[PDB]
C-alpha cells in the first residue's frame, strides 16, 4: 500500500505563506515525481507542478509560477510545498498525488489533502 | 497547453442503464498508438480515485463495469450497468504535453423510484 501522509489543515493571514508537506511510504521514494492539485471549493481540479525527487527537477503550471514552490527531502521522504502571497483566492484544498513515469504513467496514490483558510 | 472539455457537466441515469461521459481534447494526446487519457473518480469528502489509465487500462480493484475508448482527441468514459455507488463526479486528464490538466468534471447522478 502506498500511503501519502500530508500535514495538518492551516488558518493563515492574507500576504503570509503557509508551507505544507506530505510524507511518502511504501515505495522508493525517488523513483516517482510528486504532483500537487489546488481542489478549490467546490469545483475541479487544478494541477500546480510536479517535482522529480531523485535531482530536485521541477516544473509548473504557469498559473501557479511564483506562488508556489516544489521542495522535497530524500533522508525523511518528504515532498513539501510553500504558498506565498497568499490571498482570498489561494483558500483551498490542496492534494500531493505520485505519479509513476517509469511505471505506467499514472498518478496512482493521492494524500487525503490539506484544507489552507486565507483570512 | 492542451485543454480537456466534459460534456455533459451533470448527468442522471436509471439503475442499470448506460452512462456515457464524454472528454474532448484540445490537441492530439496520441504519442506510438497510446492515449495518454486518464479517468478518476471523487466522491464528496474524498480525494479523487484512479479507475483507468492510458484510456483504456482498468486499473486492479475496478469493477469491470467501467470501460474507457478513444484516441487521439475524443474520448468517453462509460459505466454500463450503471449501480448506486457510481454516484460521484468523473474526470479525465490527459499527460501528453506539460501542463498537465484535467478536464472540468461530469457530475453523475442515479434515477430511482
Amino acid at each position: 500500500e502506498i500511503q501519502l501522509q500530508q500535514t495538518g489543515p492551516e488558518l493563515v493571514q492574507p500576504g503570509a505563506s503557509v508551507k505544507i508537506s506530505c510524507k511518502a511510504s511504501g515505495y522508493s521514494f525517488t523513483d516517482y515525481i510528486m504532483v500537487w492539485v489546488k481542489q478549490s471549493h467546490g469545483k475541479g481540479l487544478e494541477w500546480i507542478g510536479n517535482i522529480n525527487p531523485y535531482h530536485g527537477r521541477t516544473a509548473y503550471n504557469l498559473k501557479f509560477k511564483g506562488k508556489a514552490t516544489l521542495t522535497v527531502d530524500k533522508s525523511s521522504s518528504t515532498a513539501f510545498m510553500q504558498l506565498n502571497s497568499l490571498i482570498s483566492e489561494d483558500s483551498a484544498v490542496f492534494y500531493c498525488v505520485r505519479k509513476g513515469y517509469v511505471e505506467g504513467g499514472g498518478l496512482d496514490y493521492w494524500g487525503q489533502g490539506t484544507s489552507v483558510i486565507v483570512s | 497547453d492542451i485543454v480537456l472539455t466534459q460534456f455533459p457537466g451533470s448527468l442522471a441515469v436509471s439503475l442499470g442503464q448506460r452512462a456515457t461521459i464524454s472528454c474532448k481534447a484540445s490537441q492530439r494526446v496520441d504519442y506510438d498508438g497510446v492515449s495518454y487519457m486518464n479517468w478518476y473518480q471523487q466522491k464528496p469528502g474524498q480525494p479523487p480515485k484512479l479507475l483507468i489509465n492510458a484510456a483504456s487500462d482498468l486499473e486492479s480493484g475496478i469493477p469491470a463495469r467501467f470501460s474507457g475508448t478513444g484516441s487521439g482527441t475524443d474520448f468517453t468514459l462509460n459505466i454500463h450497468p450503471v449501480e448506486e455507488e457510481d454516484a460521484a463526479t468523473y474526470y479525465c486528464q490527459q499527460s501528453n504535453y506539460d501542463p498537465w490538466t484535467f478536464g472540468g468534471g461530469t457530475k453523475l447522478e442515479i434515477k430511482r423510484a
